[PDB]
């Protein structure tokens, strides 16, 4: 499933913001 | 009628705000005015700490700055802009900033604490929000970028992680390391990789719409618990974003797919938000039309949910954080760079 997918993510913790 | 109010409502409010921004408030505290009890976030840049101030006992949330670490990152005219604008913006889901001030090594941004901690806590922890909690939320949102908007501001990080609940169970809006007051186009490659408009992706030089386009992102983070584009890596998720293909849920209501594909429109002539009748095309559609929106902005609609109180200055509804020790040289660093915070 979609969210199981996104659980086994490495992106479901907080973002930091990106920049040049 | 409603929207001749509106229109009151914001000159009066663009007065409040012009006010402010041509003779900013500088200088109005110090560090020792100040107990140090926990680190309780990162944001863009620098740390945010639960203090106390001595002289009323209030906890308040403060925001400290390395002022050489933001000239290395290239931040100077972006930290500039972020207190320029909190200093100046008051609208009751934008958290307010209480003090500023800066020393030999460091800028402090002091603002109102919310101990609830935010909605990226609460909304990973349960999975997803139904339709209607996403949409009380999602309500919040498009009258605070109404607002800000409409003082030619653009916000340019919405994700849940800048959204602190109150203890009433609404919305401040806590980070504006990005903010800009331009009208007109600009073309900073900034914001977080998820929430990133295909414009800014493509090196385009963008508007207001890329905060729209940030809402739809939010909305279907919100009510599927996870984001429309997502990859183990950034450039994997900008691929996904330019591609133009957006699947949902099964679950999401047929008038949530509606709004979404509107507010996620890689056609910026196509963009809600973004045409003739602005913000008009988002708050008049079917999916908002149970939402009565000066019950939101007044506090009248009843919260889905509302954080444990455990106290005006309790911590555990955020993390667990190293602690820096705040060290103050004897030589002033970056003066001249900073003179106006
Ligand atoms: O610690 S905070 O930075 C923070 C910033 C500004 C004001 C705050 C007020 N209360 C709590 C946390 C606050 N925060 C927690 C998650 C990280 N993103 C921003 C919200």
């Amino acid at each position: 499933t979609t969210y199981a997918d996104f659980i086994a993510s490495g992106r479901t913790g907080r973002r930091n913001a990106i920049h040049d | 009628s409603e929207q001749e109010s509106v229109k009151e409502f914001l000159a009066k409010a663009k007065e409040d705000f012009l006010k402010k921004w041509e003779n900013p408030a500088q200088n109005t505290a110090h560090l020792d005015q100040f107990e140090r009890i926990k680190t309780i976030g990162t944001g863009s840049f620098g740390r945010v700490m639960l203090v106390k101030h001595m002289e009323t006992g209030n906890h308040y949330a403060m925001k400290i700055l390395d002022k050489q670490k933001v000239v290395k990152l290239k931040q100077i005219e972006h930290t500039l802009n972020e207190k320029r604008i909190l200093q100046a913006v008051n609208f009751p889901f934008l958290v307010k900033l209480e003090f500023s001030f800066k020393d030999n090594s460091n800028l402090y941004m002091v603002m109102e604490y919310m101990p609830g901690g935010d909605m990226f806590s609460h909304l990973r922890r349960i999975g997803r929000f139904s339709e209607p909690h996403a949409r009380f939320y999602a309500a919040q949102i498009v009258l605070t970028f109404e607002y800000l908007h409409s003082l030619d501001l653009i916000y340019r990080d919405l994700k849940p992680e800048n959204l602190l609940i109150d203890q009433q169970g609404y919305i401040k809006v806590a980070d504006f390391g990005f903010a800009k007051r331009v009208k007109g186009r600009t073309w900073t490659l900034c914001g977080t990789p998820e929430y990133l408009a295909p414009e800014i992706i493509l090196s385009k030089g963008y508007n207001k719409a890329v905060d729209w386009w940030a809402l739809g992102v939010l909305i279907y983070e919100m009510a599927a618990g996870y984001p429309p584009f997502f990859a183990d890596q950034p450039i994997q998720i900008y691929e996904k974003i330019v591609s133009g293909k957006v699947r949902f849920p099964s679950h999401f209501s047929s008038d949530l797919k509606d709004l979404l594909r509107n507010l996620l429109q890689v056609d910026l002539t196509k963009r809600f938000g973004n045409l003739k009748n602005g913000v008009n095309d988002i708050k008049n559609h079917k999916w908002f039309a149970t939402t009565d929106w000066i019950a939101i902005y007044q506090r009248k609609v009843e919260a889905p949910f509302i954080p444990k109180f455990k106290g005006p200055g309790d911590t555990s509804n955020f993390d667990d954080y190293e602690e820096e020790e705040i060290r103050v040289s004897i030589n002033e660093k970056c003066g001249k760079e900073f003179s106006e915070f």
